[PDB]
């Protein structure tokens, strides 16, 4: 029963205010806490007792509570601010500690950045398995809007296909994965299979060889 | 820092304790709670239970179905999960709850993720991605590990047991077709070391109870 709106964008060095909007059992009535989610981590304590700095968050990081509305407020925003924000409260209605949505922050302005690509050939240990898994991996670039299309002697090929999400790094930049899983005769029948990564109108193509 | 385990896969109707280590300080006089999150979706309180006797309070989801408790020796905090469905399929992190003025919780443990569906858990088939000296080599060499076909999630992947930090990005895992997750974890070293050093991933999949050590050579 505590709601957050799901993003908010600023630019570094900017003020960007996160609202946490409930009603007069929650917010209005009870202490409000904050926590910060980086990406992959556990959350972690920001604000406690509506707006007291846990241990080592930096006085950019202020906590607010005007009516019915708590306000998360960070100044001189930072790109290492990124991160998944959720207020929490007790409400009077129910019986139990209630979180709101939460509010995926993005920092505007970060650098372009063309991702790193790397193309493995299956292991001898796959192949002496029976199996062939080509393993292409995308490192290092921003924004995270990457697709990966694979090539087969510079043919199309769909079956077998598997790609990932692309998912931010610690650093602030996104890394995705693409699997061609294949037969070790697919993987020996043709001359080269391509990974294509095409990033901001741009196409880094990377290949390998059975007969290396 | 706390430290959870127990987490794995699990059937629907099916029944999982989890437990929750403090190597510091004592259980037995703290507020401890249990809280879970969904994939995609976000934070929400499972349990709490207060210092003189195990007599919690947990949940409009959980009430019933779970039981929060905790062996009065050896700092251990337990939740046992019963009746379990697929809206239980969340990361289960056990925390110290404040209750002074306003309720948070300050210390968080690294978390453990139930995963409620009926299939059969796999162990990972790790394989070396060696490196060579073209598509692998941008200035700096490139090597990694293949973590192919296991269920559920997750698997963590370290190199030379932690020695290795710096180059090392372990990328996310895809549900393949098959109902089987692959992962991949590569680090860039220079060139120049590839031929002395000595590489080592460190698979775990706590799920399965596995950890895979694969030694990843110069082709």
């Amino acid at each position: 029963e505590l709601t957050q709106p799901p993003t908010a964008s600023a630019a570094p060095g900017q003020k960007v205010t996160i609202s946490c909007s409930g009603s007069s059992s929650n917010i209005g009535n009870h202490y409000v806490s904050w926590y910060q989610q980086l990406p992959g981590t556990a959350p972690k304590l920001l604000i406690y007792d509506t707006t007291v700095l846990s241990s080592g968050i930096p006085d950019r990081f202020s906590g607010s509570k005007s009516g019915t509305s708590a306000t998360l407020g960070i100044t001189g925003l930072q790109t290492g601010d990124e991160a998944d924000y959720y207020c929490g409260t007790w409400d009077e209605l129910t019986s139990n500690l209630v979180f709101g949505g939460g509010t995926k922050l993005t920092v505007l302005g970060q650098p372009k950045a063309a991702p790193s690509v790397t193309l493995f050939p299956p292991s001898s240990e796959e192949l002496q398995a029976n199996k062939a898994t080509l393993v292409c991996l995308i490192s290092d670039f921003y924004p995270g809007a990457v697709t990966v299309a694979w090539k087969a002697d510079s043919s199309p090929v769909k079956a077998g296909v598997e790609t990932t999400t692309p998912s931010k790094q610690s650093n602030n930049k996104y890394a995705a994965s693409s699997y061609l899983s294949l037969t070790p005769e697919q993987w020996k029948s043709h001359r080269s299979y391509s990974c294509q990564v095409t990033h901001e109108g741009s196409t880094v193509e990377k290949t390998v060889a059975p007969t290396e | 820092q706390l430290l959870e385990s127990g987490g794995g896969l699990v059937q629907p109707g099916g029944s999982l304790r989890l437990s929750c280590a403090a190597s510091g300080f004592t259980f037995r006089y703290e507020v401890a709670a249990w809280v879970r999150q969904a994939p995609g979706k976000g934070l929400e309180w499972v349990s709490a239970i207060s210092g003189p006797a195990p007599k919690g309070y947990y949940a409009d989801s959980v009430k019933g179905r779970f039981t929060i408790s905790r062996d009065n020796s050896k700092n251990t905090l337990y939740l046992q999960m019963n009746s379990l469905r697929a809206e239980d399929t969340a990361v289960y992190y056990c925390a110290r709850l404040r209750a002074d003025l306003g309720l948070y919780m300050d210390l968080w443990g690294r978390g453990t993720l139930v995963t409620v569906s009926s299939a059969s858990t796999k162990g990972p088939s790790v394989f070396p991605l060696a490196p060579s000296s073209k598509s692998t080599s941008g200035g700096t060499a490139a090597l990694g590990c293949l973590v192919k076909d296991y269920f559920p999630e997750p698997v963590t992947v370290s190199w030379n047991s932690g020695a290795l930090t710096s180059g090392v990005h372990t990328f996310p895992a895809v549900l393949q077709s098959s109902g089987l997750y692959s992962l991949s974890s590569v680090v860039t070293v220079p060139s120049s070391s590839l031929g002395t050093q000595t590489y080592i991933c460190n698979v775990n999949h706590k799920p399965s109870n596995t950890k895979v050590d694969k030694r990843v050579e110069p082709k």
